[PDB]
C-alpha cells in the first residue's frame, strides 16, 4: 500500500507539473499576443491601420 | 497627468510561437535572413555566414 | 430609392449592438421603408450585409439622432472596415435629409 | 541506485521550482509594466503625453 500511495502521489505531481507548464506557456503567449495586437487607428485618422 | 510615478518596465518572451513577430526589430549582416524561431527557440536562419 | 453610406473604421474589437445616424424628414407626412444597415468589407473590398433595421417609425422632423438596435450582435475586429447605409425606399414619397 | 535516483529527482524538482517561481515573477512584472505603460495621446490631441 505504501508503494501504491507513492505511485499515486507521483502521478498527481506529474499531472500538476504538465498542467503548470502548459498554463505558463499559454499565459506568456497570451501576454505577447495582447501586446502585439490591440488599439488601431480609425479610418478617419489614417488610411493605414 | 503631467507628473507620474514611472513604473520600472519589465518584458519577457518565451520564444514559443510560429514567427518572430513585430515585437523584435531584426537586423543582420546576411541581407535576407534574420533571427528565426524554430522548435520554440530563437536561432539563426539560413546557411549563410 | 437613393441609398447613402460611409465607411467606418474599427479601433478596438468588441460586439456591436446599435447603429446611429443624424437625419430627419422634410415634411410631416407619414413615412416607412427607411432602413439602416451595416456592411462588412471583405479582403476583396466586397460588402456583405450583417444586419439591418427599420428606423422610419422613430424619425422626427427636427434634425435629431436616430439610434437603432441591430437584430443580433455582430462581432467586429480592429483593422476591418464597415459601412452604415441608409436606404430610404419609402412608398409615400417623403424625402429624407441626412 | 535508489538513493541516486532520489537525488536526481529532487534536483529536477528544485530546478522546476526555481524556474516556475522566476516565471511567475517575470509574468506578473511584465503584466504590471504593460498596464502602467501603453497608449499615449498624440501631439495634436493634447500637449501632454
Amino acid at each position: 500500500s505504501a508503494i501504491s500511495n507513492v505511485i499515486d502521489w507521483f502521478n498527481s505531481l506529474l499531472n500538476f507539473q504538465d498542467t503548470t507548464t502548459s498554463n505558463q506557456i499559454n499565459q506568456q503567449n497570451f501576454q505577447i499576443a495582447t501586446l502585439a495586437s490591440g488599439i488601431k487607428k480609425q479610418q478617419w485618422e489614417c488610411r493605414y491601420s | 497627468a503631467k507628473n507620474l510615478a514611472t513604473t520600472d518596465q519589465s518584458f519577457s518572451d518565451d520564444f514559443n510561437r510560429s514567427a518572430m513577430g513585430g515585437l523584435w526589430f531584426l537586423k543582420s549582416d546576411t541581407g535576407t535572413n534574420q533571427v528565426g524561431v524554430s522548435g520554440g527557440r530563437a536561432a539563426f536562419s539560413g546557411l549563410t555566414d | 430609392g437613393y441609398a447613402i453610406g460611409g465607411y467606418i473604421g474599427i479601433s478596438d474589437t468588441t460586439i456591436v449592438d446599435t447603429i446611429a445616424m443624424k437625419m430627419y424628414k422634410e415634411t410631416s407626412s407619414a413615412i416607412n421603408n427607411v432602413y439602416l444597415e451595416v456592411f462588412r468589407e471583405d479582403s476583396t473590398g466586397a460588402l456583405t450585409s450583417v444586419g439591418s433595421v427599420d428606423v422610419s417609425g422613430q424619425l422626427t422632423t427636427a434634425s435629431d439622432y436616430v439610434e437603432a438596435t441591430l437584430p443580433a450582435g455582430v462581432i467586429v475586429n480592429a483593422g476591418e472596415r464597415y459601412v452604415v447605409r441608409m436606404r430610404n425606399a419609402t412608398t409615400v414619397g417623403n424625402r429624407v435629409g441626412v
